């Protein structure tokens, strides 16, 4: 995905100033863990101007990959090559002919 | 939608048509009208078909068309009518192509008169004033028309060569545009901060100089300069191009006092140089030619004979002798206008002598033949 | 069966160089006959001179990254830092736009005037800054980056009035090369340099020397010591023959300089001596400095050191002597604008230096490669 420059940047909540009013030692583990679980990751990625999340972007390479796989099927694929082969052997049977 | 069949119905039409001309004319003339009008009905329902058919891949309905999802109506579409039109025109054609290139207006002609036998039975109520010799050229003309479409002309590509390329043309150009779209969809990664502090850069420069240098590094340089220099002409590491021997060139002074061309420049007419050459050239080869005569002996030349010779003599006879063998009538030419035959005996120590050197070789002799 | 660098490879490479990029959907013989050697040219690239050579469906490009950036390397018909500048905001703007897509001559305008990142503020009503946009513009057409529909720029130099329509084409996504981080961190063109090279450590040197012979007309002694000219000392036998076999120049090594000459070059090339006028005076000089070797012994960097005002007076014993059959255009000028012009195309030859600080001239060793007179009748004809 590099193309897409992914990047992640912590998001984090200010310690509210409450915690100041100090409460003893019961109360101080789970200041502590808050202080730890408070830290959470992001992720960008910029997608055609916009810096969007990782599930907007799967949404659209969903649509486009629904979409675009069903511009050329196969069959059409052999058809066409097989119409300009036709007049490629034409030509070739004229010149072998000539 | 087309009918697959359109090429068959016409194909069985002309290979009824050849089945009858091959028993030359022995049956009625309805059988000869029915078939014509099979060929012909089948032949008018094509002609519609490509019609509408090329206005289709030309439409500019396409064209503005491109620009959104409907080109991928447009793409099944004429994907449809590839598969159902196109496929049995190229499964059908060579045949085809080939009995209209058996059936020209003569092996027709009979046919046509037995069709105009028919038409007179018919009791046309219409303004039937156009002679019988008007519905043979009508007829006639039909025909030419038709195998125009097919095999086409010494001077035009046929309806077929020109209805088969512009689809393949349309082929590649839809195929290419879907190739555009993929990357109309891929590409999107936008530069625009780029360029934005590149603007930046470029308006802090103070002159014309530093921006053109900024232009180089950043978008690399547009191209290269060199000096124009006929030969390697130095070698020397160690000397100063000063102190070297330049090149000189010729300035031509750029006002008309000297010269000065944009349109076709004149020539010299050197006639009198042209004069003096051939005359001199020609005087050699006669001088030449007498130095070969001044030795001359009954027709020939035996070396064993010569006494003392010019060595230009002495060289033009090595060349005869070395020639000679090549040839194995020893025959030889001269661009003196003499025929020689070269014999040779080589079992002698003769001296051929002139002022310098004497040569030891195998005595010849030298014939000259009657150039008359 | 193995590629080999013959005929083909040696006429791609020089295309490659004299253009900026081939495009298919113009030059198919040109992107044919590249694309076949690729491979070789590839290879040869990378061994030699490193740059990175772009092939790609619609174009070939060769990402020319020069040792030392040159003036005549820009884009030479800008004249102005602020054709740059909106040639730059043209482009981040044709970014805005998807291909084929179409817009007015007005809306161009307009958003160049808003991006224009000048503290002045970029306005149409004047005359040159309308002239300005015209020649970008007529840059922008010339690599095909924007198709015309019909209309006429020329007329918006004497008519703001005037309206186009253009369309934005497939090339503009591709024009300007990557850079190495977000490039916004850096701060001055200089660095991108060190970036550039940053990816060639390996056998610097060499991939140095070859880049300033093939770009630059030549390569001038920085010192006695110069390491460029250095290494080119000691292998000239080697590089002579190796640019030999693989293009049509030839090497040349002197005290002071080192160049490539070209026998015989083709229509698109750039050489000198050519048709401008300036070509001439500078032939003329150099043969005048020929002629008093002790009043203008050059120094033991191969340099000649003179001042504005010395230099005019040579020029002055020039227009004396020579003069009468220069063209009109400098037969009228007064002699410092004759010292200008004929500096100016001196310096896009690498031929001389202006001192940044003393205001001195320094004419390189190149100079004296060539020198150019009159013939000698119409000399006699100038005594008469």
């Amino acid at each position: 995905l590099t193309e897409y420059r992914m990047f992640e940047y912590p998001e984090e909540t200010e310690r509210p100033e409450w915690f100041s009013k100090e409460w003893g030692e019961y109360y101080e583990p789970f200041m502590n863990e808050w202080n730890q679980l408070q830290s959470r990751r992001l992720i960008l990625m910029e997608y055609k101007g916009q810096r969007v999340s990782p599930y907007f972007v799967f949404t659209s390479l969903e649509k486009e990959l629904e979409d675009q796989k069903g511009w050329l099927d196969e069959q059409d694929r052999q058809l066409y090559e097989d119409i300009i082969v036709n007049t490629v052997g034409v030509i070739l049977r004229n010149r072998i002919k000539r | 939608s087309l009918e697959r069949s359109q090429f068959d119905r016409l194909f069985q039409a002309i290979t009824s048509l050849q089945n009858e001309l091959e028993n030359d004319l022995n049956k009625s003339a309805e059988e000869y009208m029915r078939i014509w009008e099979d060929v012909f009905r089948y032949f008018q329902t094509i002609r519609t078909s490509t019609a509408d058919y090329i206005a289709y891949i030309n439409s500019e309905q396409t064209d503005q068309r491109m620009q959104t999802e409907a080109f991928l109506v447009y793409k099944n579409q004429f994907t449809t009518y590839l598969r159902d039109f196109i496929v049995s025109l190229q499964k059908t054609s060579l045949q085809i192509q080939h009995s209209l290139s058996e059936l020209t207006l003569e092996r027709l002609q009979h046919f046509f008169q037995k069709l105009i036998e028919h038409r007179g039975a018919i009791p046309r109520l219409e303004d039937v004033s156009s002679s019988t010799n008007d519905w043979l050229t009508e007829y006639e003309e039909y025909w030419f028309s038709l195998r125009q479409w097919f095999l086409g002309s010494a001077v035009q590509q046929s309806e077929l060569d020109i209805l088969q390329w512009q689809t393949n043309e349309m082929i590649r150009r839809m195929t290419r545009y879907v190739q555009r779209i993929g990357e109309r969809q891929q590409h999107f990664r936008s530069r625009k901060k780029d360029y934005l502090q590149l603007s930046k850069w470029f308006v802090e420069c103070r002159d014309s100089e530093e921006a053109h240098k900024l232009s180089a590094v950043v978008f690399g340089s547009m191209t290269i300069q060199h000096l124009q220099l006929e030969e390697a002409t130095t070698e020397n590491l160690h000397v100063d191009t000063w102190d070297e021997a330049p090149t000189e060139l010729t300035i031509k002074p750029r006002t008309v006092r000297y010269r000065e061309k944009t349109k076709p420049g004149s020539f010299n007419s050197n006639e009198q140089k042209k004069k003096e050459q051939r005359e001199l050239y020609l005087k050699e080869r006669e001088q030449e030619k007498k130095l070969i005569e001044k030795y001359m002996t009954q027709g020939k030349i035996t070396l064993s004979a010569l006494s003392t010779v010019e060595p230009f003599i002495r060289k033009v006879l090595l060349s005869w002798i070395g020639k000679s063998m090549a040839a194995k009538n020893r025959m030889v030419k001269t661009d003196y206008g003499l025929h020689v035959k070269v014999m040779l005996d080589y079992e002698k120590t003769i001296t051929l002598q002139a002022e310098d050197g004497n040569l030891l070789m195998p005595d010849a002799t030298f014939l000259f033949e009657e150039t008359r | 069966q193995t590629q080999l660098f013959d005929e083909k490879a040696i006429q791609g490479m020089d295309i490659l160089f004299h253009h900026y990029w081939i495009l298919r959907a113009e030059q198919p013989e040109w992107y044919q006959l590249i694309r076949e050697r690729e491979k070789v040219l590839r290879r040869y690239l990378d061994e030699k001179f490193g740059l990175r050579l772009i092939v790609h469906q619609h174009f070939i490009k060769l990402e020319k990254i020069p040792v030392e950036p040159e003036g005549w390397m820009g884009i030479q018909d800008f004249q102005e830092p602020m054709d740059y500048a909106i040639f730059c905001c043209a482009l981040a703007f044709l970014e805005g736009k998807a291909v084929d897509e179409q817009f007015l001559l007005s809306e161009l305008c307009q958003e160049i005037q808003a991006d224009y990142p000048g503290d002045f503020p970029l306005d149409w009503t004047l005359y040159t800054h309308r002239k300005s946009l015209i020649r970008a513009v007529k840059v922008l057409m010339e690599f095909q980056l924007i198709r015309t529909i019909d209309g006429d720029i020329g007329r918006f130099d004497q008519n703001e009035e005037q309206e186009v329509l253009y369309e934005a084409s497939t090339y503009s996504r591709y024009f300007m090369r990557t850079y190495p981080d977000d490039f916004s961190s850096y701060q001055h063109w200089s660095e991108l340099l060190k970036e550039d090279w940053k990816l060639n450590q390996e056998d610097e040197r060499r991939k140095r020397v070859y880049r300033k012979l093939f770009f630059s007309p030549g390569l001038h002694r920085l010192d006695q010591q110069d390491p460029d000219f250095l290494y080119i000392r000691n292998y000239r036998n080697r590089l002579a023959e190796d640019i030999e076999k693989h293009s049509e120049y030839k090497l040349h090594v002197y005290k002071n300089t080192a160049f490539l000459s070209i026998a015989e070059p083709r229509q698109y090339q750039q050489v000198f001596p050519n048709s401008k006028a300036s070509t001439d005076i500078i032939l003329q000089l150099s043969k005048y400095i020929h002629g008093e070797p002790e009043r203008f012994k050059a120094n033991e960097n191969g340099e000649i050191l003179m001042t504005e005002g010395e230099f005019e007076q040579v020029v002055d014993d020039l227009r004396q002597q020579f003069g009468t059959g220069w063209a009109k255009y400098f037969r009228d000028m007064s002699t410092k604008g004759i010292r200008t012009e004929l500096l100016r195309a001196m310096k896009d030859w690498m031929m001389a230096e202006v001192d940044s600080e003393t205001s001195l001239i320094r004419i390189k060793s190149l100079t004296g490669v060539m020198t150019g007179e009159y013939p000698s009748d119409f000399q006699t004809g100038g005594t008469e």
